[PDB]
Protein backbone atom coordinates (compact mmCIF):
# COMPACT_ATOMS: atom_id res chain seq x y z
CA UNK A 1 0.00 0.00 0.00
CA UNK A 2 2.58 2.50 0.88
CA UNK A 3 4.79 1.31 -1.61
CA UNK A 4 2.43 2.31 -4.61
CA UNK A 5 2.75 5.58 -3.16
CA UNK A 6 5.91 5.41 -3.36
CA UNK A 7 6.29 4.46 -6.42
CA UNK A 8 3.18 6.92 -7.42
CA UNK A 9 6.22 9.74 -6.29
CA UNK A 10 9.24 9.86 -8.43
CA UNK A 11 9.28 12.55 -11.01
CA UNK A 12 10.95 15.15 -12.75
CA UNK A 13 11.62 18.92 -12.48
CA UNK A 14 10.95 21.39 -14.57
CA UNK A 15 11.98 25.39 -14.69
CA UNK A 16 9.78 27.82 -14.11
CA UNK A 17 9.08 31.76 -13.26
CA UNK A 18 6.86 33.27 -10.54
CA UNK A 19 5.96 36.06 -8.46
CA UNK A 20 6.22 36.08 -4.61
CA UNK A 21 5.49 39.37 -2.96
CA UNK A 22 6.32 42.47 -5.11
CA UNK A 23 6.12 42.06 -8.60
CA UNK A 24 9.24 40.02 -8.24
CA UNK A 25 9.55 38.04 -11.10
CA UNK A 26 11.69 35.10 -9.91
CA UNK A 27 12.78 32.67 -12.33
CA UNK A 28 12.18 28.87 -10.62
CA UNK A 29 13.00 25.23 -11.15
CA UNK A 30 10.45 22.52 -9.60
CA UNK A 31 9.21 18.97 -9.80
CA UNK A 32 6.26 17.50 -11.46
CA UNK A 33 3.78 15.08 -9.94
CA UNK A 34 0.79 14.13 -11.81
CA UNK A 35 -1.06 16.90 -9.59
CA UNK A 36 1.08 19.35 -10.85
CA UNK A 37 0.21 17.87 -14.17
CA UNK A 38 -3.50 18.22 -13.07
CA UNK A 39 -4.00 15.02 -11.04
CA UNK A 40 -5.10 15.99 -7.68
CA UNK A 41 -5.10 13.53 -4.50
CA UNK A 42 -7.32 13.92 -1.49
CA UNK A 43 -6.05 13.28 1.93
CA UNK A 44 -9.00 10.45 1.39
CA UNK A 45 -6.57 9.06 -0.49
CA UNK A 46 -8.55 9.68 -4.10
CA UNK A 47 -7.67 11.40 -7.25
CA UNK A 48 -9.27 14.26 -9.08
CA UNK A 49 -8.74 15.06 -13.00
CA UNK A 50 -8.75 18.33 -13.94
CA UNK B 1 12.39 66.35 -21.44
CA UNK B 2 15.43 67.04 -18.91
CA UNK B 3 14.48 66.42 -15.37
CA UNK B 4 11.79 64.42 -14.31
CA UNK B 5 10.85 61.55 -11.97
CA UNK B 6 13.15 58.56 -12.16
CA UNK B 7 10.90 55.62 -10.82
CA UNK B 8 12.41 53.31 -8.41
CA UNK B 9 11.94 49.68 -9.43
CA UNK B 10 10.36 47.26 -6.57
CA UNK B 11 10.53 50.37 -4.10
CA UNK B 12 6.74 51.42 -5.11
CA UNK B 13 4.25 48.70 -6.28
CA UNK B 14 0.35 48.30 -5.29
CA UNK B 15 -1.70 45.38 -4.70
CA UNK B 16 -5.57 45.67 -6.02
CA UNK B 17 -7.48 42.10 -6.75
CA UNK B 18 -4.98 40.84 -4.31
CA UNK B 19 -2.38 41.43 -7.09
CA UNK B 20 0.69 43.37 -7.09
CA UNK B 21 2.04 45.13 -9.89
CA UNK B 22 5.28 47.60 -9.49
CA UNK B 23 3.99 50.67 -10.92
CA UNK B 24 8.03 52.48 -11.14
CA UNK B 25 8.27 49.79 -14.50
CA UNK B 26 5.56 50.43 -17.46
CA UNK B 27 4.02 47.23 -18.57
CA UNK B 28 7.21 46.48 -20.53
CA UNK B 29 8.75 47.21 -17.22
CA UNK B 30 10.25 50.36 -17.97
CA UNK B 31 11.38 52.48 -14.89
CA UNK B 32 9.71 55.81 -16.13
CA UNK B 33 11.70 59.10 -16.28
CA UNK B 34 8.46 60.97 -16.44
CA UNK B 35 8.74 64.91 -17.73
CA UNK B 36 6.39 66.81 -15.69
CA UNK B 37 6.60 70.73 -16.01
CA UNK B 38 4.26 71.20 -12.59
CA UNK B 39 3.06 69.24 -9.77
CA UNK B 40 -0.71 69.26 -11.03
CA UNK B 41 0.76 69.07 -14.94
CA UNK B 42 2.47 65.76 -14.15
CA UNK B 43 -0.58 64.75 -12.16
CA UNK B 44 -2.38 64.42 -15.78
CA UNK B 45 0.49 63.01 -17.08
CA UNK B 46 -0.26 60.55 -13.84
CA UNK B 47 -3.47 59.91 -15.32
CA UNK B 48 -2.12 59.34 -18.93
CA UNK B 49 0.56 56.36 -17.16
Amino acid sequence: RSSILADLFDSQVVDGTTEDANGNKVNTKVMLSMQDFGLSLNDAGTLSFD
Amino acid sequence: NTNGLEFKPGDFTIVFNNQTYDLSKNSDGTNFKLTGKTEEELLQNLANH
